[PDB]
């Protein structure tokens, strides 16, 4: 591990990339 | 073990992606689309809660991580999901392969692999890892089947067709290298001798031959079209049922124009497959006959046919990616373009009211100048591509002409000979041009036989439950909830622990705050979802237990945001039900007061509606809900006034209507405003998914509760 | 006089086209756009009202006859306008010209000119005469300009660019038809005495011209696609900032996409016109060069060449039409799937509720079926088409080799002379062959050229006022309404005689029934449309003599159905208005409440915000318009609770706001729910386009009105 | 003319790409 620990919140919080294409 | 990355099929899965490029790493292959079910990729996007739960399931020991600025330390193991921030627009999840001493390897879901400066990335990337391991549990394995030999089962019935195309196609290249001897016995045979008898008979001989190719042409010009049809609406036919017959979950997962994308994929699929059947059955054999009679022929003659050959198929094959990453890059621009100029079209009223044309013009010009320049750089290649095959082309025609009358000169070959080469070049280049420009078809054919296959092998709605409705005939009975838990996706809960009670033929009210709750409260007593933690109890009997047919035909759901498809009025008014006589039709659409509208209509019950009842106003749209409900004659009946404007001509066709129910059935009822529920017998609060208190209006204002404080701030 | 028929631009205009058909027919040539404004061409349709009118306008006298199944009388004016029925579907008009014994002439606008029995039409047609004459004020004119000339405009800058293509394709061609003499030299000189030295230096001459000859494609290849890219750019820009400029009742008539189809039409007008340009300047020549060649060397088989050449052109223009006709019929049937597939997709909830999973299927197989069918029948035409090309190319090319030989034995040209003749097609076929292949290119064109250029030729919203801003700077003061009728078309009027007073400072409320008239008579003072009837006063100074940028600059108008476009927040909130402090914005955002939520953005004030304000909630984007608003510091702020759920969270927030104003400036609420009003000077009632009462909530309660009854209504 | 005659109303009725 050795890094910053997150609350399961803020694992909530993070949220993905959508991108644009054809319609 | 080399580096694995899953390419995103849709616009939103990204960490879905990225577990899956991980598992794939470790030697696990899953279908993406079960993954997405997995993560539960909502239409916002996945968040990271989503990925770990998702990778705990597959058995990964996982952790998520706030990134340090110093990621430099040697004990973080690698594979690792890091989510970085895509030019200052959307957060984004990419997949970190090696962190070297200063490049770090990134295998982006989005565009293949890429490898950024460590200061670089450092700027890019929000920070938020995700760090998985195995830990006993996890298993190597293929789960995954390979779709385009599903695919190729629609091929089998169609066995006479391929094979009268295969010889319509064989027969046509031997009438074609028998015809194209014709030069070679005019000008070594007939002109020499100057024979006029012969040559008018040898004339007629080589035009009907002709005559006969163009006829076995137009043949299978007609079988390829028709069998080019029949497989593109089979597998076009055979996807749209599977997709109805998925359960709701899906349907909330994915976007609209996401799920028919699939339609125009599906007819990019069928292509590659006919393309691979036919190509490979008809061009493997041409091009070695052809090359058989050329090398028969001349030696050298053929070895430079080769060569021009081998040099097309290096050009294509260099240049077959960069026009692909031009021609994304243009699409992507060109869709920021038009998104743009409807965005700037939609409120050109606010454009016009802040004085802004000059502004939003300047933008656009910007726009259009990035268009060009994307458009200019794919114009480019493609000229470079025409320039090299053009001088390949041309100096292969040249140099052979130049070897040819060498060989001649030498007295190796004949005269016509080597026009007749000249001739069959053309039936040797075409099918092996054919061959080579295959491999760009098949590997976007590939992609969407894989993209389309993943949701054809997702578990159907029906699959999903065990019934014994044989048990339970009736639904009519007290309706009560236990400890009903529910939460769309892996997010936060919507409804927390639930206990309700609704007794038998009482119009029972559920008011709240949140209109999604609410809303989600009915669509789950239909049992379009299913709570995770509870149950819910109809007459005494699980709904798990009860006949989806039944449950879904014995209640009515009224939503205030109705849907209405283009059709006739009376077909639109008892859709699903056939065999419904006119006479109830009549009867139930008075209680609505359809009449007073439908009398107006230029056919009473045969009127044609625009599309989502754009001619229909919404008070008499509502009416057309209301007599659709009434007409299933349910024992629920679940009202809905969320969203809603309340215009108050509607409330008194709807009591009207709730009077001339005239049963026994249970009626739910969803209105925001307090004024139109007091008569109501028990009002259920909705609470930040809790129901705090329930009872009667007098015995809630009574004892003073959350109730008092929202009907004293009502009025 | 010959009939003449105006063909559809945009899918609602039916009636403006057959008027203008008329108009043409009669000798008065009108710009369609011109005659869409006159009629009053809503987004719903024509009225026939719209059309006597529009008439009446144009000097036509003319009435409207209810249909008589009784027509064939003979005293009626020829043509008339009769109102069909498409297939029991939708209204449409339609142009009758001539009713025979029992044919009907009908040039349908839809499609050109069709035909139908007496007894076929009568059951088709509603039946719905409109009957004109022109009366002396009707004058024969040509109003409308050669728009295709007009464009022609954008290629005098770009005078350079086109004389040095025309010289390098000039010089492609010279050297092409240099580099076909090489089989000449090579059978008749090098083969036949055996020259080696001279044939190794002959065979690298011949390579260097064609390795100069890809050298000058490559250059025009790239000044072709810049002087495409410039052209299309140019027109689109052009176009962009024309629709902009223009009045929101131009906005109002159509749809967004029927806008921004122009937009994808600018392409094929500049691709007709550079391509059209080029191919006169390059080929006219080119063929020319080649047929003189062929000319010189045999009579006979030039001759031959030049039936192939007619052969092929009568083939492409007797297939031209029903290929179109076909394409049409396509695309309809796959615009009707496309939209059927959508519909089912997007009311799923409802399918699956009633369990009509198969039905839908069904109804969607006939759909696939159908187009299935249109598919085949556009693929059986261009299989007929290639066919009888290939036939004829072939033929063509083996009775060609036949005379050749023929001509050789007789000894009227030498063996190589055949080879070289046989060469030069090449530089004579394609030429003509793409000028025949252009007519189809063109005449869609000039369809473009023609719809985009009308809309070009439209009355921009500056030009159409006149003012005296230096007699007014200021707008503070009381605002009145004078006798203010308002019709959005040629249909019923939302608002009759009005009669207003709102004094300086003061919240008065405008509350009413019907959101269109309440949401109309805002749009109206901020002067986006003009009243017919009556004037608005503010200040004691008309409105139409007050500058519009100060109009629009000094009132802001917050709609509940706000628009955000994708940027940045900071730059999102500001914008229109440059070169402003972040230190006021800051100021105005927290009187919006907008920090509480703007803090909580991954980024403080440049978030990259979602299309609409996708992401953001619409309690959030609300603060935002209010911020917006605020930000512009106005003499007037109409608020809207207009199609709201009003959830009471944002309430507190605008009255916040509303508080925080500070100032002398008007503010005019306009909320349906009577609970927010109570507090403000003066209620207007707005009942069926009229003002009853106007005064205090108190007064108004005291004088026990309709607002008594609605009140009474409410609580 | 010759034929029955409409109301200004019914001119407004009429309507063209509507239903």
């Amino acid at each position: 591990n050795i890094g910053r620990e997150l609350t399961d919140e803020e694992l909530m919080e993070m949220t993905g990339g959508s991108t644009f294409s054809i319609q | 073990k080399k580096y694995v990355c899953v390419r995103q099929y849709d616009l939103t899965d990204a960490g879905a992606a990225c577990l899956s490029s991980i598992a794939q790493y470790y030697g696990l292959k899953m279908s993406l689309a079960k993954i997405r079910e997995m993560t539960g990729t909502d239409t916002q996007g996945t968040n990271a809660y989503g990925l770990i739960h998702a990778a705990k399931q597959l058995g990964f020991s996982a952790k998520g991580v706030k990134a340090s600025k110093e990621d430099l330390l040697k004990d973080f193991r690698l594979p690792a999901i890091a989510n970085v921030i895509v030019d200052n627009r959307l957060a984004h999840f990419v997949v970190i392969y090696s962190i070297k001493n200063r490049i770090i390897t990134v295998a982006d879901p989005g565009k293949g692999i890429v490898r950024y400066s460590m200061d670089d990335f450092c700027s890019i990337w929000t920070g938020g890892l995700v760090l998985l391991e195995p830990g006993e549990a996890f298993q190597k394995g293929d789960y995954t089947q390979n779709m385009m030999v599903k695919f190729a089962g629609f091929l089998k019935p169609l066995k006479k067709t391929v094979l009268c195309i295969f010889l319509a196609s064989l027969l046509y290249t031997a009438l074609g290298i028998a015809g194209s001897f014709y030069i070679k016995f005019l000008f070594d045979d007939l002109i020499k001798f100057e024979k006029l008898n012969d040559l008018h008979i040898i004339s007629a001989g080589f035009a009907v031959i002709f005559l006969l190719q163009i006829f076995l042409n137009y043949y299978r010009s007609i079988l390829v079209t028709k069998l080019g049809m029949s497989i593109d609406k089979s597998i076009m036919m055979e996807y749209y049922s599977h997709v109805l017959k998925l359960p709701m979950n899906f349907f909330n997962s994915r976007k609209v124009g996401e799920i028919i994308s699939r339609f125009m994929d599906a007819s990019k699929i069928r292509q590659a497959i006919s393309g691979a059947t036919l190509t490979i059955m008809i061009d493997t054999i041409m091009a070695v006959i052809g090359g058989i009679l050329l090398y028969i022929q001349n030696s050298s003659l053929f070895f430079i046919s080769f060569i021009i050959i081998l040099l097309y198929g290096i050009i294509v094959t260099v240049f077959n990616k960069p026009i692909q990453n031009a021609n994304r890059q243009i699409m992507e621009d060109n869709a920021k373009l038009t998104s743009a100029l409807v965005e700037s079209v939609k409120g050109i009223e606010t454009i016009k009211s802040f004085g802004a044309e000059e502004q939003t013009e300047k933008s656009t010009r910007d726009k259009i100048e990035t268009v060009m320049k994307s458009s200019f750089k794919e114009g480019m290649l493609y000229i470079n591509l025409s320039s090299l095959t053009g001088i390949v082309a041309g100096l292969g025609g040249i140099v052979i002409l130049w070897a040819g009358a060498y060989n001649v000169i030498k007295g190796n070959m004949s005269g016509g000979q080597l026009l007749a080469f000249n001739a069959l070049l053309a039936y040797f280049l075409t099918p092996v041009k054919n061959l080579i420009d295959l491999q760009p078809l098949i590997q976007t054919a590939v992609v969407a036989s894989n993209r389309l296959g993943e949701i054809l092998e997702l578990a159907t709605e029906k699959e999903l439950r065990e019934d014994s409705d044989d048990f339970v005939i009736s639904l009519k009975g007290d309706i009560e909830f236990r400890n009903v838990d529910f939460r769309y996706g892996l997010r936060k809960p919507v409804l927390k622990n639930i206990n309700l009670t609704i007794p038998k033929g009482k119009t029972v009210a559920i008011v709240g705050e949140s209109g999604s709750g609410k809303t989600t409260l009915a669509k789950l007593l239909m049992n379009f979802y299913s709570p995770e933690k509870g149950d819910i109890l109809i007459n005494g009997h699980s709904i798990k237990n009860i006949s989806l047919e039944l449950i879904r035909k014995k209640i009515a759901f009224v939503s205030q945001d109705v849907f209405i498809f283009s059709g006739t009025v009376k077909e639109n008014l008892c859709l699903g039900n056939e065999n419904v006589d006119m006479d109830e039709i009549i009867k139930a659409a008075k209680m609505a007061n359809a009449h007073d509208f439908i009398e107006k209509l230029p056919l009473k019950y045969d009127t044609f509606l625009n599309e989502s009842g754009a001619n229909l106003s919404e008070g008499q749209k509502q009416r057309l809900a209301i007599a659709r409900a009434l007409l299933k004659k349910p024992d629920i009946l679940i009202l809905d006034e969320a969203t809603s404007n309340l215009d108050s001509i509607t409330e008194n066709h709807i009591k009207d209507a709730i009077y001339g129910l005239e049963d026994d059935v249970t009626v739910i009822i969803i209105a925001h405003r307090l004024s139109t529920i007091v008569n109501c017998d028990k009002i259920y609060l909705l609470k930040d998914g809790e129901i705090v208190e329930s009872g009667s209006h007098t015995e809630l204002i009574a004892l003073k509760g959350c109730y008092f404080k929202m009907w004293k701030q009502t009025e």
